[PDB]
């Protein structure tokens, strides 16, 4: 019969897709990003005049 | 201009040869003291800042000149002592005075409260080493520990006081910036804010309570008598009471009311003990309590007339009490005991020093306008505007002001001296020079006392 086929060595992970079904990419479990990214500004500080301490 | 040449005194004493030392330390200090009067006296309507906030200008402080006046004088009377011991030990305890002079200039000049605090307690460290060593009698440690555990116990509450002000109301810094200060609302939470700023200056300026800090420092003598002049500088070193009461708490005077009453009884009871006492140095030690108690009264009234008498008395007492201690040292170097009754004999054995004894004693009383008449009388005049009752108590004190001076005179004006065989030479050329360098600057203040009292004068 044509039923006989030997594995020989290994599968080596085969990739095949045809049906897909709704694609499905993003679901996971999380609903929200939560507060998003924190506000951070970049401008590079010049010198900053006068120290905070009593002795200057 | 002021700091840097004072710091250069430190390598001066060490680099110079063993035969000299004392000649270089005294002569070079005198020319720096001349230059202090040359520049600091110039001021406009409101005294403008010197430079950046490290050492600033003087607004109502001619008291810096007094520190410069004692800058060589704290070396003249210490000549009799220290000479017996090692040459390295001599250099060490001249440099401890230089370090004292370094920190004492910084306190009066720098118009601050935050950095002023770390110069206020910084004067205590060199004086501690000075007191705990060279003391001829015992209980140096029963006076040395009491020197710190009275002052530091009261002054460490300034860390929780001063920092608390700058965290809420702008910053303390320049004092010329200090007009951000709003009047205190007067509440039970604001009680300990006022007390912490006061209790620090309640110790250095002696009252009736917590006053035992001063007599222990004077009776147990550090070195001869020249270091006792630095102990006079510590009393006037707590001058920040002029600055705190005016700026930090202007509305608060209701809580000052019990503290005036404490200092008012620190005038009769402090004078009464200063009568039957045995030690010659102690009878100056307790008269210095009452004389500086007059200043504390004047500050807490907050009237413009009282600050005139307050600033005058800081300079008045700074050159009269130090003058009296030099006379006490001149008897301590000859008789070798501080007893008043045993050391008895003026004019007969001490012919020219007795006239210096008279001039120093009478200055404690209200003489023709030298400085003490501009000092004491100005406070008494200002107390009547506070309350009418004051002069009934203050007048009794004016009777006992004679009883410090005349009792010190009479108990030495007896020409017996049967037990005493010493004191052959009356006074050395340096010893008579000490007495002149204290009274003659006050005699020059008779002509112009503008540079003796100046808070908006």
């Amino acid at each position: 019969k044509x039923x006989x086929x030997x594995x020989x060595x290994x599968x080596x992970x085969x990739x095949x897709x045809x049906x897909x079904x709704x694609x499905x990419x993003x679901x996971x479990x999380x609903x929200x990003x939560x507060x998003x990214x924190x506000x951070x500004x970049x401008x590079x500080x010049x010198x900053x005049x006068x120290x905070x301490x009593x002795x200057x | 201009k002021y700091i840097i040449p004072t710091i250069m005194l430190m390598p001066l004493t060490w680099l110079s040869k063993n035969n000299m030392i004392w000649v270089n330390s005294t002569a070079h200090s005198l020319l720096i003291s001349f230059t202090s009067l040359l520049l600091m006296n110039q001021f406009g309507d409101n005294s403008l800042n010197f430079s950046l906030l490290f050492f600033s200008d003087s607004l109502s402080t001619p008291l810096l000149i007094l520190t410069m006046w004692l800058l060589p004088l704290m070396l003249m009377a210490s000549q009799h002592h220290l000479s017996k011991e090692n040459l390295t030990r001599k250099k060490l305890f001249i440099t401890m005075l230089i370090s004292l002079q370094l920190f004492l200039i910084m306190t009066f000049t720098a118009m601050e409260l935050i950095l002023f605090y770390i110069l206020f307690e910084a004067t205590l460290v060199p004086t501690l080493i000075i007191i705990t060593r060279w003391g001829n009698q015992t209980e140096r440690l029963n006076a040395g520990l009491y020197f710190l555990f009275y002052t530091l116990a009261g002054s460490l509450p300034l860390l929780v006081a001063l920092i608390y002000i700058q965290n809420t109301v702008g910053s303390l810094n320049f004092l010329m910036l200090q007009y951000w200060v709003q009047p205190v609302h007067n509440s039970w939470s604001n009680v300990f804010m006022w007390l912490a700023c006061m209790m620090a200056f309640m110790v250095k300026m002696p009252l009736y309570g917590l006053h035992l800090w001063l007599p222990k420092a004077h009776v147990e003598a550090p070195i001869a008598g020249s270091m006792v002049l630095a102990a006079v500088l510590l009393k006037l070193g707590g001058y920040g009471m002029l600055r705190i009461t005016l700026i930090l708490n202007p509305m608060t005077d209701f809580m000052a009311y019990p503290f005036i009453m404490l200092s008012l009884w620190g005038m009769i009871m402090t004078s009464s003990i200063c009568l039957r006492q045995t030690d010659l140095k102690s009878l100056i030690a307790y008269s210095s309590v009452s004389h500086m108690a007059l200043v504390i009264v004047a500050i807490l009234i907050q009237t413009p007339w009282s600050y005139m008498g307050a600033t005058a008395l800081m300079i008045a007492h700074g050159l009269t009490s130090s003058m009296l201690f030099c006379l006490a040292n001149s008897n301590y170097e000859r008789i070798h005991s501080r007893t008043m009754i045993l050391a008895r004999g003026l004019q007969t054995l001490l012919p020219l020093m007795a006239t210096w004894w008279l001039l120093a004693s009478l200055t404690n009383l209200a003489l023709p306008p030298t400085i003490n008449l501009i000092g004491e009388l100005f406070v008494v005049m200002s107390t009547f505007s506070w309350s009418n009752i004051t002069i009934i108590l203050m007048g009794v004190n004016m009777v006992i002001t004679a009883l410090y001076s005349l009792y010190m005179l009479i108990m030495t004006q007896r020409g017996k001296y049967t037990y005493h065989i010493n004191n052959i030479s009356p006074s050395f050329t340096r010893e008579n020079a000490l007495m002149s360098l204290h009274i003659l600057p006050l005699l020059l203040l008779t002509l112009n006392p503008k540079i003796i009292l100046g808070p908006l004068y």
